[PDB]
Formats: structure tokens, sequence, C-alpha cells
């Protein structure tokens, strides 16, 4: 019924979640501006909103507990290979149902899957990413339970180039064992029925989207000009 | 591989 020790681990994430997730995304507005006019038109303007993404997934991470006790080189085969997928997780917060999309806080800030397809992207793609979304919103995972799956995401022991994994673990069990004491202390049903099983999946999905979505980036950075339009950050994270 | 950039925002 919940140690003293996981309502410790539950207060840390969701103070640095908050502290990494502006719901206003005020931010937004420093980004080279979005174009809908002009194919990947909108690639300037999503490489920045990812490259920053990847920053506060980034400042994330590091306040997951008994991460810093990794390895630097660990850390980074972590951050490196699960960006993607903490990017597209975290942006469930900002995906609705109604329309189908991102909103953060404007029309101009709104982006639906004709935007994400002026940024390189065919369906083979987004159709799958959609279909995440959904999925992931029907779950009304609580805030807990959220930053839960995302720390989870991070420190995932199979992730290669792992040279510590018997370590990362041991970190993500304490995280599993507390998600799974949360979902049946504080998740009443049918608000709980198989949760735990539906979101290890989601995990599984993730990683699905993750070897498709990085196919894609490999054939719009092969191209120079394209590459050229990106940030320094997501060349170095998802490779150059 | 080296990464400064992502290497600078952890430390
Ligand atoms: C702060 C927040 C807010 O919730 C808003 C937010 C929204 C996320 C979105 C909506 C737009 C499309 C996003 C980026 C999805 C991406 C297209 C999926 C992907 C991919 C890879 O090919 C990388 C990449 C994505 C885009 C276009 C090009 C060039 C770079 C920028 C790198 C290819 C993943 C999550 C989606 C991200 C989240 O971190």
């Amino acid at each position: 019924k919940l140690s003293e020790e996981q309502q410790h681990i539950i207060a840390i994430l969701l103070d640095a979640h908050h502290k990494t997730y502006d719901p206003t995304y005020a931010d937004f507005r420093d980004f080279r501006p979005p174009v809908r006019m002009s194919p990947l038109s909108m690639l300037p303007h999503l490489a920045d909103l990812v490259s920053y993404s990847i920053q506060k997934v980034i400042g994330f991470a590091k306040m997951i507990p008994g991460f810093r006790d990794l390895t630097s080189d660990d850390q980074i085969v972590l951050l490196k290979s699960s960006a993607i997928e903490v990017i597209m997780l975290r942006s469930n917060q900002s995906f609705t149902m109604d329309d189908m999309s991102w909103d953060c806080g404007s029309q101009d800030y709104k982006y639906d899957v004709t935007d994400v397809s002026k940024a390189g992207h065919t369906l083979e793609l987004i159709e799958p990413l959609i279909k995440f979304q959904v999925g992931l919103k029907k779950l009304n995972l609580h805030e807990e339970e959220h930053v839960l799956l995302m720390a989870i995401c991070i420190v995932s022991p199979d992730r290669p180039g792992v040279q510590d994994a018997k370590l990362v673990e041991a970190i993500q069990d304490r995280l599993s064992n507390t998600l799974q004491t949360y979902i049946r202390c504080r998740h009443p049903p049918p608000g709980s029925h198989q949760l735990y099983a539906k979101m290890i999946q989601k995990l599984a999905d993730l990683r699905s989207l993750n070897e498709e979505h990085s196919k894609q980036y490999r054939s719009l950075s092969f191209q120079p000009e394209n590459s050229m339009k990106l940030t320094p950050l997501v060349l170095e994270v998802f490779g150059n | 591989k080296n990464h400064p950039m992502l290497m600078n925002l952890l430390k």
C-alpha cells in the first residue's frame, strides 16, 4: 500500500514533470514560425519544437531517482534512444480527440495531421502515431501514472548500447513497482483494469513507432538541404 | 560518438 519511498518517487516525478512541461507553451513563440501556406513548410517549426522537446525530456530524465547514479555513457544511450518515444508520450497532454490534433494554446500552435505531413511525413508514419495518441488518451491515466510511464520508458534495460543493464533494470523495477502499487491503491475500477498491461503495451507500440519514425529521419536528414534546416541538438541526439 | 550538447544538458 505505497511505502514512504514510493510516495517520495511519485512526488519527485510530478515535480520534475512540472518543471519540464509548461501548459501555456509560452516558449513556442521563440521557435521559427510555422508555415501552412510549400513542401516541408512545417519542418523548421517542428524541428524546433522537437529540439525544445528533446531538452525538456533531458531535464526530466535527470530528476528520475537513481538515474544520476548511472554511468555517463549509459545516460547517453537511454536518452538518445528514448527521446523520440518520450516526446510522443509527453505530447499526449496536448493531444485532443476532438479534431485529432496537438493543441498548444492557440490555432497557430495547433498541429494536425496535415501539419505533420508538411514536415516530410507520410501516413505510414502518421496513421500509427495517431492510433497511439488515441489509445493512450483513452487510458485516462493519472498524472502520477503519466509521469511514471515516461520515466519507465527512459530507463529501459534492453536499449541497444546499454553497458550496465543490471543497474538500469534495477532503476526500472523500482519504478514499475511504484506504478503497479499505485494502480492498485489510487486507481479505482474500471480505471485500473489491466491498466498496467495496456501501459506496458503502449511501451511496445512506442518501440514500433521509434523504429518506423527513425528510418524516416535518416531519409530526411540524408538530404543536406533538409538537414540544413534542423537544429544542432536534434542532429546530435538523433544522429549525424 | 561524443555528445557535447546532450552531455552538457545532463551534467
Ligand atoms: C512540449 C510538447 C507539446 O506537447 C507539443 C508536442 C507535440 C508533438 C507532436 C506534434 C507534431 C508532430 C510530432 C513532433 C511527431 C513527429 C513528426 C514524429 C517524428 C519523427 C522523426 O522523423 C523526427 C523529426 C520530427 C520533425 C520533422 C522531421 C525533422 C525533425 C522535426 C525530426 C523528422 C512526434 C510528436 C508529435 C511535443 C511535446 O514535447
